[PDB]
């Protein structure tokens, strides 16, 4: 549990854990898809691509290393994975990747084949993968014109468009040294990764820091991808949530708790301690749904998934759940509060501490880049357990009363409502 | 007109039957309503709104 950080030339953050049997290293810069344009979207993706490819793969599994990458909105992040004994060998993957042969995976047979297999990924994403392309398209018209609207795998057609010098145009822009953070967890020490690192010097392009641009906002709209030939309804909903280093960033993570997730086909998930299920069982309003306080660095959604094969009674769907949302605001119990503190602390243990490294390395790169430190597992649950029924309250009264709401769908909506109807079920009538 | 012409028989007759008549109307509108509602409204294209329809 210990979060040990220190700054040379190069920012150096581990985290350190014993038994481990493993250990994983590498750089996650401060930059995602929220810093690309409608025209060049994509090449992060295409980056991780080939870092990832049969020929950089290839020389890594020789020596007994493995590869892991993942693109997201606020951050990227490439990471080597081996044995407690080769935490050096990584070390001189990384480096040769990204200096030695910052243009040997540029080749234009790799570039190609790479190209190729984004094309027939991201197209298969959006033929099959419904539930994450309504997710998607909700941050696309939630954040519409601004930064989190853009598709961490990117459009296929600012994919097919792309060109080798836009890879490099943006590498030169944002694998910077100012904008990144070289991780190390597994069961190395400190110590031991800081001196391999300030072993070997150059800086390669100090100084330099990447573009700015206009700062993301929330827009009240939708967008309907109707699908009749689809067998189901995916619907996303949302407000406009919290950013991450927020006052509240707590707060709404666990009135999202409340409400939780369900798989009406899993015989324990019908049982659970939520009003809502009294509501959407009777009739079987849906095959599962999910609440989520999705937090970035410049904003945020707070709201749901859901997915449904009674497409005659999505209208009641709809109004149970947001009723249920009005509840945040003028009848909580504190029993409801208190059900979602312990739930909360399993969920965000379960995450923080699973046996699989890689995920600590985002964690924790991703953290130290926008906060310059993390937050202790320990410091968490002593915040959580500190909020009371009157915090809820006057959030949600922020967040959640009489406001816009952003909504996405794909399959057979036609049963799904105009926004005004929604929109108006964010509230109710009183005296 | 109960009668040989136009006159106390008549014009009280007419009074109650003014009164019960609209009733009758209201009864009508209600199958006037019922027989819109099996196919709805038309519309000004003068073909078929099941294609988007709005509360
Ligand atoms: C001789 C014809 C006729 C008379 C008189 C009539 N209606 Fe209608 N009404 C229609 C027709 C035809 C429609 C269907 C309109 C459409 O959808 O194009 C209609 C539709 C309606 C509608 C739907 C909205 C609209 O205006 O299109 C209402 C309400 C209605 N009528 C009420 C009444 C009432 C109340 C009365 C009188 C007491 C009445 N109607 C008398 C022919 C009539």
């Amino acid at each position: 549990a210990e979060v040990t950080q220190l700054s040379n030339g190069i920012v150096v953050a581990t985290e350190h854990n014993p038994s481990a049997h493993t250990a994983s290293v590498g750089v996650v810069f401060g930059s995602g898809a929220a810093n690309e344009n409608p025209y060049n979207n994509g090449v992060s993706n295409l980056w991780k691509n080939i870092f990832l490819s049969k020929e950089n793969s290839a020389v890594a599994a020789k020596e007994g290393l493995a590869l892991s990458s993942n693109i997201s909105r606020d951050f990227q992040s490439y990471i080597v994975s081996s044995l407690p004994g080769s935490t050096d060998k990584s070390l001189d993957f990384l480096n040769q990747s990204f200096i030695q042969q910052k243009a040997n995976l540029l080749s234009s047979s790799n570039f190609e084949a790479t190209k190729k297999s984004v094309l027939k990924q991201v197209q298969d994403f959006e033929d099959n993968d419904h539930p994450n392309r309504v997710l998607e398209h909700l941050h696309s018209t939630a954040f519409q014109n601004t930064p989190l609207s853009l598709p961490t795998r990117g459009t296929l057609e600012s994919l097919e468009n792309l060109v080798v010098a836009d890879l490099e145009s943006f590498a030169n822009n944002h694998f910077l040294n100012s904008n990144a953070v070289v991780v190390g967890t597994g069961n190395i020490k400190h110590e031991d990764l800081v001196n391999s690192i300030e072993s070997k010097n150059l800086s390669l392009q100090t100084g330099t820091k990447p573009v700015l641009k206009k700062k993301a906002a929330f827009l009240g709209s939708e967008v309907r991808l109707r699908d009749d030939t689809l067998p189901k309804a995916w619907i996303s909903l949302a407000v406009e949530g919290e950013p991450v280093n927020s006052p509240n960033y707590f707060v709404a993570k666990l009135a999202a708790q409340i409400f939780g997730s369900y798989n009406a086909f899993e015989p324990a998930s019908r049982l659970q301690g939520i009003k809502l299920l009294d509501n959407i069982q009777e009739y079987q309003l849906c095959d599962n749904f999910n609440h989520f306080s999705l937090s970035y660095k410049d904003s945020g959604l707070w709201g749901f998934s859901t997915a449904t094969r009674n497409v005659t009674m999505i209208d009641d769907l709809i109004h149970f759940t947001l009723k249920q949302w009005n509840r945040l605001t003028i009848s909580v119990t504190d029993t409801e509060v208190e059900r979602a503190k312990s739930l909360l602390k399993l969920q965000l243990g379960q995450l923080y501490e699973s046996g699989n490294p890689v995920n600590d390395a985002n964690l924790l790169g991703a953290e130290v880049l926008i906060k310059g430190s993390k937050l202790s597992l320990g410091e968490a649950f002593k915040k959580i357990d500190a909020i009371t029924v009157k915090d809820v309250k006057a959030w949600a009264g922020k967040r959640l009363w009489d406001q816009d709401i952003a909504i996405a769908g794909t399959g057979q909506i036609e049963g799904l409502l105009d926004y005004m109807r929604i929109r108006s079920d964010m509230s109710m009538m009183r005296w | 007109w109960g009668g040989f012409s136009v006159s106390n028989p008549t014009i009280q007759r007419f009074f109650a039957l003014h009164y019960l008549v609209p009733f009758i109307i209201a009864a009508m509108v209600i199958m006037h309503l019922m027989a819109l509602h099996i196919h709805g409204s038309s519309n000004p294209l003068g073909i078929t709104g099941n294609l988007d329809r709005i509360p």
